[PDB]
């Protein structure tokens, strides 16, 4: 019953990071960085992460080809919530759906060819993985890891 | 706030109709106008080009507002190739 | 005081919308089967009570090692309860329920039209390629009918 | 029926974590681990496909233990 | 050795026309045969689907001999989505 | 004694074709001027007989550049029963090309076009390239030899 | 007829090679000049970015002339995404 | 003497086009006899400096896996002659299809950018230089040069 409706809410809350973070774009957001990676960072109550994704392709006819979006995940609460900006460059409240309940703990980790690390400075390009854990207080930590586009930006 | 949010998000409904009109045929790219109806109200939009400086990228305008004399609430400038 | 329940209201919508643009701007030239079709367009689609739609769509570009280079996933739209909700699989070949999104109360009608390079026509037998544009229209128990016009993209699958 | 729906769910997971892994560096090999998810310990098994000269291919699988049969198999192509 | 050089060549010119026609519509990809006159010479070409150990390719062989029963000069392989 | 003279032609016959394939493999869904996506007409390039000209694409340009690819002209002519080949770096040109003789001893160049269900003599069509293009050379010593190239699906408004 | 076209080409390649140096590092668009030696003759190439009125594309002239006053045998203008 | 310079530099814009369409094709794949760029004496039997490298030779059909059809090609000189010789496939075990380009050619020679300097070598086997700059010695004319920009990427 609740159960059921808990498993259910989960399976919405992965559909949607998977859709967010297998669509990091390689574009620079502001506050400039790549990926923002911080305590309190939108208001979290402990850790956020934001980025600029892919929204969607364009019509053939229209330049750019694909229109970027900024997207970011924070723990309010102990509720995931993901917000959403239609333009990474913006003045603004974003849209905020409230993801998944009973999350204590959002911690994301960065691969830099070697071996994971905490905290990702590098500007120019983004790590070749992400590695998004949820702590649940009911199912435990769970995790994601998600392969990033190849690609470098110039200073 | 409520009432000017609603008005927000309705007229920038409109604009996007209205561009995805302009993407189906912009070699036909002109200045026009008219109107929609959309959440009880009639809105009246206007497609406008906009010179360039450049033989790569055409521009218009979509600009939408509550009468045919007012601003607009809401105007978005899209670019479509010229030789796609 | 009822001002934030209009604010809850038009930041429900604002969410719906964000959902829909992701979904119909991003239509994939896949059949799905349910014979297979293009776009699926009918009363009572998915259990819906009324209209219901079913299509594919790019979920994501896979990194450049992998083929395909997109992952094609399935969704569709439907109304229960004066409920739209959202339906999606990871595959659009499934023998598996769907994952539901309750994304907007208080929908009475959904309502889809296709343009088929003239007209505005009522539903897509075509199988072999997409309607160059769909207009998908609500009917919202307190807006009334608002619409959205998305474009789809070009191309021909073979007979 | 929640109880078997968690282990489809949790295994899914940790086959697309390794199926990533493989992708970060595919010029692929048979290999395989334990992943901790969901407070379970997950035994998975990366294993090459035969294939054409153009694409390898590799299926990750997933079980409760190093013995069972997989609750889960995905498998993948790579550009050669 | 220009005799056979030319025999290379014309073969592989009748290899890439028939390529071609599979090519337009391989939705209906099957084992097929015919004659090409190239170069005055008729060249004896066969299509012929092939297995591939996954659903998203297709794959087929052209190959082009100098009779209905000869050894092909020339086979090429092809993959369709 | 001119086991060299066949070897020579045989070469130089290789030539045309790599070049010619390497043009047909890559015309361009762009039209030009003197408006259509294929030009198909007698004396065209001042050809002696039939003149094909086209757009076709020249390169991709680096990451950073847009247009994200140059697209070029080329034509084929015939000149005294020779296969010439002409090529402009760009598509709308004010006249003459970057001429390079190709084949010796062509007595007719031809071109037919398959419109999904056959082939045809003329591409009237200024919107749409045909599926595919047949380009037939013959040679006064090896006779008829044909190339058979797809064109890029998709049309303009 | 054959100098002028030797200078016509000669001075092309030099506006393709400058060019190609400004493509490897685009984000730095600031004017710059100087000299290429080419078929035996010193040319004067410059590039200058060009004013745009959209926010997709920046873009640059390379000029290339037989001395550093003389107008320019050869202008192209390219252009660079953002 | 109008007419025969005249041909002259018509031969030499014929040159230039062709390797502008090889040198601005070049296709991140290694290729064997594995390199990206090969740069040595006497390759492809030059008689001084030889180059040979996989390119892009055309888009593949849309239903045709892959979609981007490789081939290899190279230069050399060969008795002051700039000869430019081509393959179909980039693994080729031997005669390429040859095509003498421009005569009067004393040398040949290929400089490789690291992205600070011009360097005389490339011995990395994984990546392109950013760029290439192509210069040919004419008997006539001298020094001509010019600079092409690679494909970005990395193989493993
Ligand atoms: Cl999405
Ligand atoms: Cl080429
Ligand atoms: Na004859
Ligand atoms: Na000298």
């Amino acid at each position: 019953q609740e159960r059921t409706a808990r498993l259910n809410e989960l399976q919405r809350a992965l559909v949607m990071m998977d859709s967010d973070f297998r669509q990091i774009a390689l574009r620079q957001t502001r506050t400039k960085k790549l990926l923002h990676w911080a305590d309190y960072l939108l208001d979290s109550d402990n850790k956020g992460i934001m980025f600029a994704r892919l929204g969607w392709h364009n019509p053939q006819q229209q330049f750019p080809r694909g229109e970027v979006t900024k997207v970011g995940y924070r723990i309010k609460d102990e509720r995931l919530e993901r917000v959403w900006w239609r333009y990474p460059d913006t003045p603004q409240e974003g849209v905020v759906t409230p993801l998944l309940s009973d999350v204590e703990e959002l911690n994301v980790r960065f691969y830099d060819g070697k071996q994971w690390i905490n905290e990702w400075s590098n500007e120019l390009t983004l790590p070749a993985a992400i590695s998004v854990e949820l702590t649940l207080k009911d199912y435990g930590k769970i995790a994601r890891t998600y392969l990033t586009p190849e690609g470098n930006l110039q200073k | 706030t409520v009432g000017y949010l609603e008005q927000k998000m309705f007229a920038a409904m409109v604009a996007d109709n209205q561009m995805a009109m302009v993407m189906l045929n912009p070699k036909n790219l002109k200045a026009s106008n008219g109107e929609e109806e959309l959440a009880g109200q009639t809105w009246y939009w206007k497609v406008a080009p906009v010179a360039t400086t450049q033989p790569l990228l055409k521009a218009f305008d979509v600009s939408v507002a509550a009468t045919t004399q007012a601003s607009p609430i809401i105007t978005v400038r899209s670019y479509v190739a010229s030789e796609n």
